[PDB]
């Protein structure tokens, strides 16, 4: 039975000057650059920690570009506290996204940079 | 953030 | 009792290599840049003119910086055909938002450009 | 640019005799009689103010004659604490609405008055 | 252990004028009234005929007096073709109610009379 | 007017070994082993009671035979707190379901026992 | 960083004697018997192939002992073609599990075998 | 319509 | 839990 | 309430 | 696209 | 189906 890689980033969010601030940490708990390079097919999960206060919540993962093949599908919980996206490999290349998520102070969607 | 695709 | 200005813009979106194109028209149906200056309280109103076959739909309207204060609502029709923003006009300045959409080719989120 | 007018009406709900009591202000926060006169295409904004401790949230517009054309579409916040009305003033006449709320006390929905 | 009744109304709608039109059908296929009287705890069931083209579904119940205790809860189908209401019979008196139903002609919700 | 009988079953959730335990107790409070018969057309209402501190509420009522004709349809609150099956009672024979719940401690589902 | 395994597993579903059937087959189209050794942290996603005409879609993954820590966390794809369950591997043992389905005939949920 | 609750 | 039916 | 219509 | 408000 | 923890 084929199978493939699994990786995992953890998606810190603080505030500064009232607005988020996206840091990403690996499996060690060390800060990175939030990048992932996948080199045979897997999956890339992402756990939200949010210490915003400000109630954020995943509701999906964009993309400008979403149907270059880079990414397969995505996945969310039912809490909002898990993104994972299915990548099969067999397009070369590199796509750019931007986390989606609901927060409960207003009803505007947050995105993380572009 | 970015993903990179390097296939087989 | 006061009234504000209600705004409009048609949101045509199209594929172009593969992905979409954003093209924004005014209520005379005329190309327009896309950005609008609001002077009081008022609503912008954006309708979707989805010339794909993706099957686009809003989700919400997306900041990367959601707590400054320039939108202060977003609201969205039950169909997805529609977003309506709501700009009290009570904190200058100027904030940049990216469209936010599901489509049925995939499951990955759609954004317009940063 | 062709553009419209935007209104706005508060929708205070209180409880008298345990039932909900709608009174609406307008934007001067004056206590107003509720209706709208639209004589020019544009937006129709109602911002709820829910003091019955039932947890109130809108979940949208309901009308008899919901094709009668005086109302062209409805959008919701995802906080249920908005819903705007597009009314493109073509069609001549009146049309007569209900609140839709859902509350946390019970699973009935919420109507103000016919 | 003890039982209770359970009635039965079919809710057939259809277009008139442009406009619906409840009529109310038996477990017979007689046109009935369509008040229930309840004398013991039970449930009330009502399905729905959409006979128009305006893709009719259910999106709940809705009371103008949603705290009075005659109905107890609502609950209602993932199809939208079936509401049901629990109805202990601990409260004495009479409360009126209005279907709400979604659309798919428009963002509208649908009442049924007051 | 034709009608049928409604049944009552409580479906009372505890915790033995960190792990769910359903008790069923019927319309006198006594407990029950929760199997229904259904001996003419009518209803079965079921009223969760969830002593468990996980956030139990109902999302659906699951088959291992969907298809077998024994119930007709599943309507449920929208706080979660009741299922009610319509059970027309005309095809003969037994069907056996589990309860379908979300939790508040995690995203896995919870079923009761086979 | 630490990466884990993704494995993989389709979940074919067709009728016999009017009921689902689920075949479960690996990457490499080969019929196998469904379950999964995790050794490490990673990954298993589950692709629907719906050979049906009932319309399934996956709305879940469901436990009988939902808090033994065997799987952490439960995602699911919008189009409901995808559950992918996160296991950690900190808590040895075992755990049954059982596939929650929507399906377009009725009203009921689908479970795969307990 | 209406309900009426004969207790 | 399971549900019976006998039908008239 | 109701909303009033008098188009231009 | 961008809001600009001038208060 | 099963899932099989060896840690
Ligand atoms: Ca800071
Ligand atoms: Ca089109
Ligand atoms: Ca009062
Ligand atoms: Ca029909
Ligand atoms: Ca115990
Ligand atoms: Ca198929």
């Amino acid at each position: 039975a084929p199978q493939g890689l699994a990786q995992f980033i953890k998606v810190n969010v603080t505030l500064e000057n009232g607005e988020p601030v996206f840091i990403y940490t690996d499996a060690n708990g060390q800060v990175c650059q939030g990048d992932i390079t996948v080199t045979q097919a897997g999956t890339i999960t992402y756990l939200l920690n949010d210490q915003t206060l400000k109630g954020l919540k995943f509701v999906g993962v964009g993309f400008v570009t979403p149907f270059d093949g880079i990414i397969d599908a995505v996945t969310i919980s039912s809490d909002g506290m898990l993104v994972q996206l299915v990548d099969l490999d067999k397009t070369p290349g590199t796509t750019k996204f931007q986390f989606v998520l609901s927060n409960t102070a207003n009803t505007l969607l947050v995105l993380s940079p572009d | 953030p970015a993903i990179i695709n390097r296939p087989q």
